[PDB]
RNA sequence: CCGGUCCUAAGGCGGGGCCUAAUAGGCACCCGCCGAAAGGGAAACGGGUUAAUAUUCCCGUGCCGCGGGGGUAGGUUCUGCGGCAACGCAGGCCCCGUCCCCGACGCCUCGGGAUAGGGCGGGCGGGACUGCCGUCCCGCUUAACCGUCGAAGGCCGGGGAGUGCCGUAAUGGCGAGAACCGGCCGAAGGCGGGAAUAGCCGGGGGUUUCCCCGGUCCGCCCGACUCCUGGGGCCCGUGAAAAGG
RNA sequence: CGCAGGUCGCAGUGGCAAGGGGGACCUGACUGUUUAACAAAAACAUAGGUCCCCGCGAGCCCGUAAGGGUGUGUACGGGGGC
């Protein structure tokens, strides 16, 4: 037809979704976790980007948290208000020191952890504000954020960090790797394309496309996409 | 291809059985409603105007 | 009906090897069941040509040409014929059980075991007559060993 | 529910043999009704009921009797023989 | 020596495990002979390798070679007919294979 | 039947019949043996090779059974002893 | 079918066999009691068959030779 | 040996009066002995029937089993016809 | 007792609800169901028979599930017995709950053990050839099921080791417990029973496929792409679930 | 697996089976994909590089709507160009 890929995946297809039946379960805080817990199993899950470590509760309930690195099977961590800001254990950011590195970090209490997920990566807690119950941190990006001190975080960095520094040495190891993720695999240029089939497709020597407004509609927002600038001089402006 | 050789992969699918309500060889078994009355996706009987 | 077939089955043979006599044609007409086609059998007029086996006399004086050495010589090969890791295998076992039999009876202390377990591990010796060569002529043992 | 009998050369010899009856049935009888139904209708006791479903539509019961009764003496009785 | 007579251990291994008993002698380094009386607990009086053997930290006083009356009349002396019925219960959930390497 | 038997699922076993002909059997392949649930390791005493489901399997004379090992039932016995 | 070879067990299942059937060998008399759920096979010696054949038809069990 | 389960299990049941369970036990290690050394003579492993059948015989001293001395006769012809095949061929 | 039938997968359908001008249109939600004749998954094999079915018919020998009867071990306030232990042994009955485990898992590589099959020398029986020699060929088989044995591997007790000691195909192992001694659990498969009474080879008699006789053996070798087992390595790839047990 | 001797032919991996080789330029790194039925390529993809939109109640996309995909995810990440 006429609609571009971009407009296709939206769709919901099998070669655009997730297959998540192959990961045992969300990596998320249960809403009342508390007490002290179990590290039972540290394990790979398919397409996710760092170890999952699996905690067992004194009271029997069991879930899934993304592995400190140094944690170990057999630990016991702390989860609550009264945990100490040890390695691996589950702690509010209202309580968490200042300067202290965490990760799984809640925007609000109760959904489960949002920021600093990655293998290799965490959140810098800059400061608290208890007055409006906030914790000022600092997350991957750089980006400093306010989020709920009656949320939890995680003590330490997650695991497996470096996992890109080794380049992907051939198209058939980021074929296996897109295979457990959710990525299309691979992807044609559009200036590669037909009129039809993309705006930067066509001429008989095909060139890309300058930027787009943001209010463009679907279908003509592909490439530089509202952007404030382009190449080092823009990044030399944002630095 | 397309055209002999081709033919010869039509030798064991299927795309529709026999519908219980009309008789026609129509039901889609995949989808699960008959091509010709419709049965299994409206109770009323399938039939367009634009049909003689 | 095709007598054959039948007489086949009845015999547990091929019916390429079934064989029919021809003065039996006349009663092949009224052949009407197997019994009919066992009375023919037990008459004879039926019966299975025996089967071929490939005769091996001519194999059989090649292989004792074979095993006294004739017939295969560089001409003759086309492809490997030695195991290196097969025989590898052989020569550690043969070297270790013969080295850890003389340490078990206690010849060897287990230093010099030890040192000639590694030798033979790092491929010094050829085979157990240079290992026992050696052994003979560094005098690593209170008596000779044969 | 007994349609009629199969008195073909396989069934007689079956029935010489073997002391089995062959029928043709209702398509929907279950081996349950068929030896209930033979042995009501004849005062015979079934031994076994093998049943089969002919390339005509046809339900084919061999139907075994018990070792006091005999097939080919009860087909000479109803006198379809 | 924490291994000694009128000690209470608790048996581990085999089929009366985690069930108490008294040391009532004492054999070699590696053996010594229990009997938390087979009416009381359930251990029928036997040796035992004391590595399949946890002393607790009660204890009470018999002579040695003691008979079964005699640790029964201890332990009601004690008060500990009742700790000797109780079994031990363990935590399986707990432990990890770290435990057990 | 015969796609099932082209799969691998089932052991191709070769026997030659007392008739003189060579024919080839299709076999289940043997049940899992169990496993102690802290290690994974097979448990001593069940750990025969078993064809079906639904045999009655006798455990190991101790408490907990054919759960855990005894290695994991003494430690645990010994911890809950202190605790 | 299964196998006994202590007579004294094996007695226990002739005794109420249908069936007795015997096999003759220069060394040795199979006894097979063919009961409803197995068939009991033990080896004998010749002598000991002849006195477990007498016993048998004292207590009036079938005897065959097979 | 081979069957000291065996033995043990007929000398336990004996003990504690399971005489079905002991005639049980008692067949069980004929049948382990017997088993054994049949299978060793077939596969012409005649050492190891000789020391099987050895243990046997004590065995049956031990206990006063006469099948077992039977069958350990008929196992001893067989090694005896093995033994002079091997030496009139050899 | 061979498959469907049962289970769930990727997924799908229906009802309720929400949406819709409306429906026979949509589906995040709740509930139920469907979804594999190559995945998971109860239990049958050998021989004979027909013109045509053959794990279905017949003979023989078994297995599974559900239920019952007798005997037995056990029980009848209370608990089974033995062993230091690994663990072993008939281990009472009924109902309910919970937990755990099996089900349940990739690819590559190399060690070990078997079996199917194949071959060699001898023996017996039968067949092929007739210019010379006397060689060549065929048969000599053993199902499921019951019992017993059990390689690797793991484990228990004793022992208490650093001038080391013990090794592999290869990596190697030891006071965080080695050498060494004894023991426990433990494959394919073997063997006995099944079962020679079958089948087969040969030699006769009768007649519509029945009866009789002889043999169906001895010693070795190779050996899988079939079956079992263990070791090592790779993954930005981790190689299903449920019924059922 | 090897050694010694003898011996025939035009021919001994005798049939069967069974690489011609080398130098230089252009071009695309390579393996891979492509116009079923005239184009297999220097075209596409590729690992690698770099830029942009995005802190998640995001960015981008699908739906009339209810709502949905990316997402059982979280900057060592999702999406979009070269
Ligand atoms: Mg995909
Ligand atoms: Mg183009
Ligand atoms: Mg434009
Ligand atoms: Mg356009
Ligand atoms: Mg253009
Ligand atoms: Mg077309
Ligand atoms: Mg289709
Ligand atoms: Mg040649
Ligand atoms: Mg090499
Ligand atoms: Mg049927
Ligand atoms: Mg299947
Ligand atoms: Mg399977
Ligand atoms: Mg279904
Ligand atoms: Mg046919
Ligand atoms: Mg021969
Ligand atoms: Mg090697
Ligand atoms: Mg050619
Ligand atoms: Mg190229
Ligand atoms: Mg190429
Ligand atoms: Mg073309
Ligand atoms: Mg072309
Ligand atoms: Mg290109
Ligand atoms: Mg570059
Ligand atoms: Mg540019
Ligand atoms: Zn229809």
């Amino acid at each position: 037809g006429k609609r571009i890929l971009v407009q296709r995946r939206g769709r919901g297809g099998s070669q655009f979704r997730s297959p998540s039946w192959k990961r045992d379960g969300p990596v998320r805080y249960p809403p009342n976790i508390s007490g002290r817990g179990i590290v039972v199993e540290i394990l790979h899950e398919p397409g996710l980007n760092a170890p999952v470590a699996k905690i067992r509760m004194e009271n029997g309930v069991e879930f899934f948290n993304y592995a400190a690195e140094g944690l170990y099977v057999g630990q016991v961590i702390q989860v609550g208000p009264d945990a100490p800001p040890a390695v691996g254990n589950v702690l509010p950011l209202g309580k968490i020191p200042e300067g202290t590195m965490v990760f799984n970090v809640e925007k609000r209490f109760g959904d489960g952890g949002k920021f600093a997920r990655s293998g290799g990566t965490y959140a810098l807690v800059i400061g608290q504000r208890p007055e409006e119950n906030k914790t000022i941190v600092r997350l991957p990006s750089g980006r400093v954020i306010e989020v709920d001190a009656r949320g939890r975080a995680t003590i330490g960095i997650v695991a497996g960090g470096g996992r890109v520094e080794k380049p992907f040495v051939k198209a058939g190891k980021k074929y296996h790797r897109a295979r457990a993720k959710s990525w299309k695999y691979p992807t044609v240029r559009g200036k590669a394309m037909s009129p039809y089939a993309h705006p930067h497709g066509g001429g008989s020597h095909q060139k890309g496309g300058t930027p787009v407004p943001k209010t463009a509609p679907p279908g003509q927002k592909v490439g530089f996409i509202g952007s404030r600038c382009t190449g080092r001089g823009c990044v030399r402006a944002r630095a | 291809m397309k055209g002999t050789p081709s033919m010869g992969k039509h030798n064991k699918g299927k795309t529709h059985i026999r519908c219980p309500r009309c008789g026609r060889h129509s039901y889609n078994v995949t989808k699960k409603y008959c091509a010709s009355c419709g049965w299994g996706r409206s109770k009323r009987w399938r039939r367009y105007n634009w049909a003689k | 009906v095709d007598v054959k077939r039948l007489a086949a089955e009845i015999l547990g043979v091929g019916v390429s090897r079934v064989k029919i006599s021809p003065e039996a044609v006349g009663r092949l007409e009224e052949v009407v069941t197997k019994d009919d086609v066992r009375a023919l059998i037990d008459e004879g007029l039926i019966w299975a040509e025996p089967e071929k086996g490939n005769s091996r006399g001519r194999w059989r004086e090649l292989h004792e040409k074979k095993k006294k050495g004739r017939r295969r010589g560089q001409g003759s090969r086309k492809g490997r014929r030695l195991d290196e890791e097969e025989a590898w295998v052989n020569k550690m076992r043969v070297m270790r059980r013969f080295l850890n039999t003389l340490k078990r009876q206690g010849k060897l202390d287990p230093a010099t075991w030890r040192q000639l377990y590694r030798m033979v591990k790092g491929n010094y010796f050829r085979d157990l007559r240079h290992l026992k060569t050696y052994i003979n002529e560094h005098k690593l043992t209170k008596e000779p060993v044969k | 529910m007994i349609k009629r009998f199969v008195i073909t050369e396989k069934a007689l010899r079956l029935a010489e043999r073997e002391n089995k009856i062959t029928i043709i049935v209702e398509r929907t009888a279950t081996k349950k009704q068929i030896a209930d139904e033979v042995q009501r209708l004849y005062n015979v006791k079934v031994e076994k009921v093998n049943t089969l479903i002919t390339p005509r539509g046809e339900k084919k019961a061999y139907v075994k009797l018990a070792e006091g009764y005999s097939a080919m003496d009860l087909l000479t009785k109803l006198g379809v023989l | 020596k924490v291994i000694d007579v009128g000690r209470v251990v608790v048996k581990v291994l085999g089929r009366e495990a985690g069930r108490k008993a008294v040391v009532v002698d004492i054999v070699d380094e590696n053996y010594v002979v229990i009997t938390g009386p087979k009416s009381l607990s359930g251990v029928r009086r036997r040796r035992v390798n004391i590595n399949h053997i946890e002393p607790t930290d009660k204890k009470i006083e018999i002579k040695k070679g003691a008979s079964d009356e005699e640790v029964l009349k201890a332990l009601e002396a004690a008060g500990l007919v009742e700790y000797m019925k109780e079994r031990v219960k363990p935590k399986l959930f707990e432990i990890t294979p770290a435990d057990v390497k | 039947p015969r796609p099932a038997y082209r799969s691998r699922s089932l052991r191709r076993v070769k026997v030659k019949t007392p008739g003189g002909r060579t024919v080839v059997h299709y076999e289940k392949r043997a049940k899992g043996v169990p496993k102690c649930a802290v290690t994974g390791q097979p448990l001593g005493g069940m750990n025969s090779k078993v064809y079906r489901f639904g045999i009655s399997t006798r455990a190991p004379s101790r408490p907990y059974g054919g759960v855990v090992s005894h290695k994991v039932l003494a430690r645990a016995i010994r911890y809950a002893v202190r605790r | 079918p299964k196998e006994i070879f202590l007579v004294e067990l094996w007695k226990k299942y002739g005794e109420k066999a249908q069936v007795v059937r015997v096999k003759r060998y220069e060394d040795f008399v199979k006894l097979k009691a063919r009961l409803s759920g197995y068939l009991y096979t033990i080896r004998v010696p010749p002598d000991k068959a002849e006195q477990l054949i007498s016993e048998l038809k004292a207590k009036n069990v079938k005897v065959e030779e097979v | 040996p081979l069957c000291s389960k065996w033995e043990s299990l007929i000398t336990w049941a004996e003990k504690g009066g399971n005489s079905y369970k002991a005639l049980e036990f008692r067949e069980k290690l004929v049948e382990c002995i017997v088993y054994t050394a049949t299978e060793k003579v077939k596969k012409k492993k005649l050492d190891e029937a000789e020391e099987l059948l050895k243990y046997g015989k004590e065995v049956a001293k031990k206990f006063n089993i006469e099948e077992l001395n039977f069958h350990i006769a008929l196992l001893e012809k067989e090694i005896s016809k093995i033994r002079q095949r091997r030496a009139q061929a050899q």
